[PDB]
RNA sequence: UAAUUGCGAUAACGAACGAGACCUUAACCUACUAAAUAGUGGUGCUAGCAUUUGCUGGUUAUCCACUUCUUAGAGGGACUAUCGGUUUCAAGCCGAUGGAAGUUUGAGGCAAUAACAGGUCUGUGAUGCCCUUAGACGUUCUGGGCCGCACGCGCGCUACACUGACGGAGCCAGCGAGUCUAACCUUGGCCGAGAGGUCUUGGUAAUCUUGUGAAACUCCGUCGUGCUGGGGAUAGAGCAUUGUAAUUAUUGCUCUUCAACGAGGAAUUCCUAGUAAGCGCAAGUCAUCAGCUUGCGUUGAUUACGUCCCUGCCCUUUGUACACACC
């Protein structure tokens, strides 16, 4: 009835996007997982780590729908958060640059998301309708 | 380690028959009334609000709020 | 000739007040170059001016 | 059919058309403001004036230049001020005025801008009159 | 004709807007089309300094200001008239850059 | 616990060393017809409202 | 009872606002009364609110303070200890997971809950420093009593499993109850303690 | 605190001792003949000399004062 | 989540290589307890050995422990990096070793006897019990006792 | 009254400097002017979803109209407006309403007669006098020191945890700066776990960095109150960056030990509203280096709307054998 990816915003969304990468079979894992922490400004890895890649993938490709090219310096800044520095105040630092680079290689791969003409990548067309497909999906399931 | 760490096992009986005699039910709830050690609190909540009888009351997180079903 | 120069093309030393030819307290703010002595004598005269 | 709205530094520019109830934020419905607890502030001109009331408006925000609770506010005075505009504009004067009423009567800022800005800052101390720690010994 | 664009630069807003409002007037005597001057915003070019020469007495700070005001009007005419329009700008304290 | 509640009709003036009481005059809601001046901490304003243990004590000016 | 759709997919449960008499998201608001006839005018329930977020100038002037809704007060008052200065967001989210454990033990308004909790564990008289009991004024009282109840409340869940809400829960259902088990009740009452022996 | 200093007082009796068949008790009228009348040079000390003109004028109707 | 009703199978307090872990916290953290081993160490221990590591050292298993002591003596052979270890390059032999025994003391050790008997400034320094890295002991650690 | 601000009293009257006025800035203005160096509406370019045309998407040489958003010139607006109460006679004050703004509208810049043996000869190619001036106290080069540690003090940063820590997700500012005689801010692609390295690109700038995708914050999870997953001091190993030159670790990064610290005595600092506090960002110092400062913005309380109890200052009175004025 008319279901774009602005119905449902921030975490329902991603929660299903990950499960259809589950289902997906496809894995596009570089085999990172269970040695990186995502960002140098962090201390532990992530939690689970079957699923983090997922979902941060799942939300890269949000991310890059909701607005025009999105490049991997854009995802850096973004996923970064503060560092505990120790003593010293906490500051903002980059996140991982390889990381966020791998994930946008795997969503090439994909095709959801290709090259922009200017910089950076744009979501494809085929990303438009999984995306689409996933919204319309959570909305059926709980609105 | 102070008090009912993982085992919780010679104390069955008030684990079913506990929404009596107090209504409210918490993740610290389960703490507080000497019971269960919270190491498996909030893993333990979910078990009766996917079926039994405490109702949630919000989407709650970081605490729980339960309340007993008529 | 071959002893009379250490390099000095960064740092302190590398640069001075246009004016007085001190090293401390340069203002290299928009290419300035002048001590902040100097540049509080001649501020009106540049056209940098107090309102608040 | 255009009209703004600002806290502290947010802007939030509402545009009003002949539609049919669509409340759209930043593209997405009213439901996804997401603070998740200021929502209802997001829901205040709504409940305050009609529940729905409206078949005939459609109200399209998009704000910049604040932080959350900013921003927040500055949709909710926004998306009020718009409706008053419509009302004033096209719909009705005596409705515009009724509707105006109960909007000053639950007024929090929802139709004149916070005039609250910050204060400038003076050496000597972090903040504008906070000072800088001082000892004698 | 040549469509070309005139930057206005300078700190004394009025003598600025002297020239911003002499070369309106004359592409209108002359009847050109224009798009209108644009007032790019000024910048203060703030500066902090310590109002002591030494390190004696309470830490008191005073900041100078220049204010760049900078405006640009784009139009279009031939060699003949812009030449004599660019020759018009004579104003002390205002710098005019004239871009094809 | 005897029962006992007035409303101050009249504040006087700040009272105290550092200025932190203020003395005003309150009349007994019940038997409206009797004023006794009380010293209070808070801010009070007119037709006013205090609840005073103590019923009958003139404050005195606190030095 | 007139379940009126928009085109905005909604939950109707928001617009059960104004169908029927308006209240809370969850919590009636007009059945709230205070049990003493002195505090009024200085608890500034009904006017109600959707969210105890008011941000209102309510310091310009001196007494504006007095007409600000109690709740937001509550909430304003858990906003201590330096490093949860700031932090509305959080503040809010304590109030209403207070409120929620409020309702589940005796529900009884839990706004009305802790109004009177505040009549009741507000100062009626103190001691200045010349040591001479003096009365305390309404406004004083409030403050006082939201003061006494939000620090109890702080040092209860401070370094200890039960969570913040729960603390102001208990807390406030105590000084509702008027039992000398909690904080604001106990410290109220160290208060009014020396009345007759600084008279 | 609002108290008017000597350049808001002494213009305002001035202007009353020689306009008083002239601007009424309304300020936004009280404001627009001082532009004609008076070489004020800030809009603030023509607004400041006319409030208080204004309130001057309110006040003279209920008894002479004094200047 | 499940029945751990495990009557005879629960483990209280533990020995692993050669120190104490406590089976009452997940098996990360218990870990940690060897000098050697630190949180993220001990994350990637934990789940290379794939075992979960939602559950204690009490219930973990019996077999998996040595499985994991086996995985922490040798990384880097079981597909760890180089630079994820604590020792690499040790100093005479340039392989990577990652020490988790009662030995990062004794390496420790080794490595300020090793500079002290070279007469090298950090060595000194140590043996004085004076700050090394350059800080500044004019204001700070007055007392360090 | 903030004010020698004014009312008023009265051998004073009329005035001057200062205060105020003034200037800058932060507020509003559906009013004027003009904006592919700003934005919004719709036309073709029309990829998605839904399919009676609706949502969001995209088109930096793609059309028309405009300035609600933004910018900045000219102006407008507040003058405590109106209305009550309090004034003794008023200056004023206190409330309510209206208003964008009613606490000098908020904040600053400027700031009288003057006094200090206050600081600065280590800013000055400002300088009297004295010292030195070729084994120099000139200038330059190498290396070290300014940081050196039984100890005392001050400004601060991080903490003592659940109102929290950690992991994923949500992705929200403002003030600013940035290279043509050459090396600055860097977008994007590539490599790397990270710091970082490489190929280009945009920018001499409302154009590009940058929408500075900041942090605190919000949501969902793990933790379960423990010298613990709070806390990150101390040290070791290795990897890069800047620099002719990182040893006395410049800094950053990965791993590893996880010290005191369980809310801090006597005392003591700052602060009245977008203020305290929390939070980060830009600029300055910069080849590199923040825990510093100058500004900026995010979240935003509690209490008070007074007083002379303490402290400091001002005025008046008074004593003086002081006038080089209590040194
Ligand atoms: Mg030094
Ligand atoms: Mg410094
Ligand atoms: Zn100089």
């Amino acid at each position: 009835p008319g279901v774009s990816v602005r119905d449902v915003a921030a975490q329902d969304f991603i929660n299903a996007y990950a499960s259809f990468l589950q289902r997906q079979g496809k894995l596009e894992v570089p085999g990172y997982v269970d040695i990186v922490k995502t960002s140098s400004g962090n201390e532990m890895p992530p939690q689970d780590a079957e699923g983090w890649f997922y979902k941060r993938a799942a939300s890269v490709a949000r991310h890059i729908y909701m607005r025009k090219q999105v490049g991997v310096g854009k995802l850096n800044k973004l996923y970064g958060g503060a560092k505990s520095r120790g003593v010293r105040p906490y500051k903002h630092i980059d996140a991982s640059g390889s990381i966020n680079r791998k994930v946008l290689q795997a969503l090439e791969k994909i095709g959801i998301v290709e090259i922009s003409p200017k910089g950076g990548r744009r979501i494809s067309e085929n990303g438009q309708r999984d995306l689409d497909r996933i919204a319309a999906q959570t909305l059926e399931e709980d609105e | 380690a102070q008090h009912a760490v993982i085992l919780d096992q010679e104390k069955y009986d008030r684990i079913l028959k506990e929404v009596p005699t107090y209504r409210y039910v918490s993740v610290s709830v389960l703490v507080d009334r000497l019971k269960i050690g919270g190491s498996l609190a909030r893993i333990a909540l979910r078990h009766l609000e996917k079926e039994g009888i405490i109702k949630p009351i919000s989407k709650h997180s970081k605490q729980a709020i339960y309340t007993r079903a008529t | 000739n071959v002893w009379f120069s250490h390099p000095r093309r960064y740092g302190k030393g590398s640069r001075q007040c246009r004016v007085c030819s001190s090293h401390t307290g340069l203002i290299r703010k928009y290419g300035l170059n002048i001590c902040r002595q100097c540049f509080r004598e001649k501020a009106n005269d540049i056209g940098f001016n107090k309102f608040r | 059919v255009q009209t703004f709205g600002k806290k502290k530094s947010a802007t939030a520019v509402a545009h009003v058309k002949a539609g049919k109830g669509l409340i759209k934020v930043n593209g997405s419905p009213i439901t996804l403001v997401e603070p998740e607890i200021l929502r209802f502030k997001v829901y205040e001109p709504l409940l305050l004036v009609g529940l729905d009331k409206f078949s005939n408006i459609d109200i399209r925000v998009r704000v910049t230049g604040g932080g959350h609770v900013s921003q927040v506010y500055a949709i909710r005075q926004a998306i009020a001020k718009g409706l008053v505009a419509y009302h004033q504009k096209y719909v009705d004067e005596q409705s515009k005025n009724e509707l105006k009423k109960a909007f000053t009567s639950y007024d929090r800022t929802l139709l004149i801008a916070d005039s609250r800005r910050p204060e400038p800052k003076k050496f000597g101390g972090k903040g504008a009159r906070s000072r800088f720690q001082k000892s004698y010994r | 004709i040549i469509k070309i664009r005139i930057t206005l630069t300078s700190t004394k807003v009025k003598q600025l807007e002297n020239v911003s409002s002499n070369i309106v007037k004359n592409a209108e005597q002359h009847n050109l089309v224009k798009k209108g001057p644009v007032r790019l915003p000024t910048k203060v070019l703030k500066i902090s300094t310590r109002k002591t020469p030494n390190g004696e007495g309470s830490k008191t700070w005073e900041t100078y200001e220049m204010r760049i005001h900078k405006r640009y009007i784009d139009l279009e005419a031939p060699v003949q008239i812009v030449k004599r329009i660019t020759q018009i700008t004579i104003e002390p304290g205002v710098d005019v850059e004239v871009v094809v | 616990t005897p029962v006992t509640l007035a409303k101050v009709i009249k504040v006087l003036g700040r009272t105290g060393s550092r200025g932190g009481v203020t003395q005003v005059r309150v009349e007994f809601l019940e038997d409206t017809s009797r004023t006794i001046v009380r010293n209070v901490k808070g801010p009070v304003r007119e037709n006013d409202i205090l609840v005073l243990m103590e019923s009958e004590r003139e404050a005195r000016r606190l030095r | 009872f007139t379940p009126v759709v928009l085109a905005t997919p909604i939950p109707e449960e928001v617009q059960q606002a104004q169908t029927e008499i308006k209240l809370f998201n969850k919590w009636s608001f007009e059945e709230v009364e205070v049990k003493d006839a002195s505090l009024v005018d200085y608890v500034q329930v009904r006017q109600p609110i959707f969210v105890a977020h008011t941000a209102g100038r309510y310091a310009n002037k001196r007494f504006r303070k007095a007409q600000c809704p109690i709740i937001e007060r509550l909430t304003n008052s858990l906003m201590m200890n330096g490093r949860n200065n700031g932090k509305k967001l959080k503040a809010v989210r304590i109030i209403k997971h207070t409120l929620d454990i409020i309702n589940v033990l005796t529900d009884q308004n839990p706004i009305q809950v802790v109004v009177d909790a505040i009549t009741n564990t507000g100062p009626r008289e103190d001691t200045t420093r010349v040591r001479q009991a003096v009365d305390v004024s309404p406004l004083r009282r409030v403050n006082q009593a939201i003061a006494l109840l939000t620090i109890g409340a702080r040092e209860a869940a401070f370094r200890n499993i039960k969570t913040i809400a729960e603390t102001l829960a208990e807390e406030l259902i105590n000084a509702a109850k008027g039992s000398s088990t909690s904080y604001a009740i106990k410290k109220k009452d160290e208060l009014e303690r020396v009345a007759k022996s600084n008279r | 605190g609002r108290v008017r200093t000597k350049t808001v007082k002494r213009a305002s009796k001035a202007l009353i001792e020689r306009y008083y068949p002239k601007l009424t008790l309304d300020f936004q009228t009280n404001k627009r003949l001082c532009d004609e009348i008076a070489t004020i040079q800030s809009k603030r000390l023509r607004n400041k000399i006319a409030g208080y003109t204004t309130h001057l004028m309110k006040r003279i109707q209920k008894g002479p004062v004094r200047g | 989540s499940l029945v751990v009703q495990e009557q005879g199978s629960f483990q209280h307090i533990l020995r692993l290589l050669n120190t104490n872990v406590d089976g009452n916290i997940k098996i990360v953290y218990a870990l940690t307890t060897i000098k050697g081993v630190g949180r993220r160490y001990s994350n990637l221990v934990c789940k290379k050995a794939d075992v979960d590591l939602h559950k204690r050292a009490g219930e973990l298993t019996q077999e998996e422990l040595e499985r994991i002591v086996q995985i922490m003596q040798n990384p880097t052979h079981y597909k760890i990096p180089a630079w994820f270890l604590n020792r690499q390059n040790d100093i005479t032999d340039g392989k990577d070793y990652h020490t988790l025994a009662n030995n990062v003391e004794s390496k420790l050790r080794d490595d300020l006897e090793r500079l002290k008997k070279i007469r090298a400034h950090r060595g000194i320094r140590h043996f004085w019990g004076l700050r090394v890295r350059g800080q500044h002991t004019k204001t700070t650690g007055r007392r360090r006792a």
